[PDB]
């Protein structure tokens, strides 16, 4: 249980960030 | 598309197109100054291609075409222009009073005769045309 | 250089649409071949079936058997039926064997001996001819005795009687005796077979008379050919125990080289050249003719050879133009071809020590007084003698 809640706390800022620029990107990939 | 046909026909394109590869190595005429007639090859053969990607909103979504913009009138009796699953949400469309045979209850959902509007004038219907009795 | 560049060019570019033109008729281009053979491949396999057992196919009788020895451990007596002939079966190769019961199926293969692989070096001089100059009338000799007539049958005929059967090259080595060989060997395109003497002599006892039959008569199979045995003064020399040296062994050798050259069981217009270091070793009887026919002498070079026996030497390495040949006649002569070896060696010797990577006559000088005086060394100078 500790050590996979330690991989989540460094990932956490990096992974949260950058749903917003996928998640707008997916939408319009999604067309085409 | 039949298989048969196709290996016929690749077997000789394809024979070519080695051939010519073979010769493009090949050089010894990049020293001469031939204008007595009898050669005037560059004695090297090559072929290449290209090809533009595109074609129009192929795929509405990632599932299938469904409704697209551009208006199109189909005209009844017409399965090489067919009607189609994915058309019943495209049907309406804002539809126009040139044509007489126009919506007045709902939709038909998959097909069916639907609703044709009250009728004053018989320009835009066609007469019958059965083949029923033709077929023996 | 220039001169031959053009066509150099030219000769690697013929060569390179030769392969690609290769691969367009396996892959696409097919007339004869087409869909119908890849079914004919896989009609054959099934009913044939694989596996195929390997066999041996030792001889064939007409009634529709052959029999095979299979390489299994446990021979069969097949029969010939599916896919092959009689005649389209050849003795002494491998052949196919249907694996649930075993008819002989076919031959596709050939069986080469296990003997013939180790024994086989490829023929060519890396002293090319003409330049193996110096005894230059020996040169030839051997080309008329060995090579000729193999290469041209008319000068025999009208000549009549028996054909040469070989050629004996001895004297001081460095005189070329193995470069012989192999340019007659290389023009006739003869399989050249190749032991070293030493090989006749080692632990396990009449090794020698098993290896000598063996070996001419695998190079009667696969004749015209050319035997060469290098070095035989081995004989006696060596021993690796009381029964490997003395007569029981020497005998052996030379008796059965007697039988095999020109008697009974004789041999074709199949050559044995020798080579030998000492004839001291060898008895007068396969140094008898008709079974050695001319004899080769090689004498000490003289003066005047010497010059051009340095010449092949220099030729090897880097070309001389600067190296005074008097120097070297005048220090030593009616010393070897072996001599002439050592004052080129020991030349390049003390350029490698420097790092100077050329020899120049300076080397050759520098090297020469002591090697003069290293011949007389080799041979005992005890305490002061």
């Amino acid at each position: 249980m500790v050590v996979v809640y330690l991989a989540s706390l460094i990932r956490s800022v990096v992974a949260l960030h950058n749903l917003i620029n996928n998640k707008i990107a997916n939408r319009d990939a999604e067309k085409k | 598309e039949v298989p048969k046909e196709k290996e016929k026909e690749k077997v000789s394109t394809a024979v070519l197109s080695i051939t010519a590869k073979a010769k493009k190595k090949e050089k010894e005429k990049e020293k001469k100054e031939e204008e007595k007639m009898e050669v005037d090859e560059a004695e090297k053969k090559e072929e290449k291609e290209k090809k533009k990607e595109p074609e129009p909103n192929f795929q509405l979504l990632d599932n299938p075409a469904r409704v697209m913009p551009a208006q199109l009138k189909v005209l009844s009796m017409t399965e090489t222009c067919r009607y189609q699953p994915f058309k019943p949400l495209s049907i309406g469309g804002i539809i126009i009073l040139k044509d007489t045979s126009e919506d007045i209850e709902e939709l038909v959902e998959p097909v069916a005769a639907h609703g044709p509007k009250i009728e004053e004038e018989e320009q835009e219907p066609e007469p019958p045309e059965p083949f029923e009795y033709i077929d023996d | 250089t220039q001169c031959r560049l053009k066509l150099l060019k030219l000769e690697r570019i013929k060569d390179y649409l030769l392969m690609e033109e290769e691969f367009i008729r396996n892959q696409e281009q097919m007339k004869p071949l087409e869909e119908k053979q890849e079914e004919e491949r896989s009609k054959v396999d099934d009913l044939r079936g694989t596996p195929m057992s390997v066999g041996t196919l030792e001889e064939i009788i007409d009634d529709n058997h052959a029999i095979v020895s299979t390489s299994v451990g446990s021979e069969h007596y097949v029969s010939i039926l599916s896919f092959v002939d009689k005649d389209l079966l050849e003795p002494g190769c491998s052949v196919l064997l249907n694996h649930k019961v075993h008819a002989v199926i076919g031959v596709l293969m050939d069986d080469t001996d296990p003997l013939v692989t180790v024994m086989k070096v490829e023929k060519a001089p890396q002293e090319t001819y003409a330049d193996i100059g110096g005894l230059d009338n020996q040169i030839q000799e051997i080309k008329e005795s060995v090579e000729l007539p193999l290469t041209h049958p008319e000068y025999y005929e009208e000549m009549g009687i028996k054909p040469p059967k070989g050629v004996i090259l001895y004297g001081p080595p460095g005189t070329g005796k193995t470069l012989l060989a192999k340019a007659v060997a290389n023009q006739t395109s003869a399989t050249f077979l190749r032991v070293v003497g030493s090989e006749l002599i080692q632990k396990y006892l009449g090794d020698g008379p098993k290896l000598v039959r063996e070996l001419f008569r695998v190079a009667e199979e696969h004749a015209p050919s050319i035997v060469f045995i290098d070095e035989i003064d081995a004989i006696g020399t060596k021993r690796y125990d009381s029964n490997s040296g003395g007569e029981r062994e020497i005998q052996r050798t030379m008796l059965e080289l007697l039988n095999q050259l020109d008697g009974f069981d004789s041999r074709g217009d199949v050559k044995v050249i020798m080579a030998t270091n000492r004839i001291e070793t060898l008895d007068p009887a396969l140094i008898r003719p008709g079974r050695i026919d001319r004899k080769i002498e090689f004498p000490l070079p003289d003066e005047k050879t010497k010059k051009r026996i340095f010449q092949i030497h220099t030729s090897r390495m880097t070309l001389a133009d600067d190296v005074t040949l008097d120097d070297l006649i005048m220090a030593k002569d009616d010393l070897s071809g072996a001599d002439i070896k050592a004052i080129c060696t020991e030349a390049g010797l003390m350029a490698l020590r420097e790092r100077r990577m050329k020899v120049t006559n300076e080397d050759f000088k520098k090297s020469k007084e002591n090697v003069l005086y290293k011949k007389q060394e080799g041979t005992p100078e005890g305490l002061y003698l």
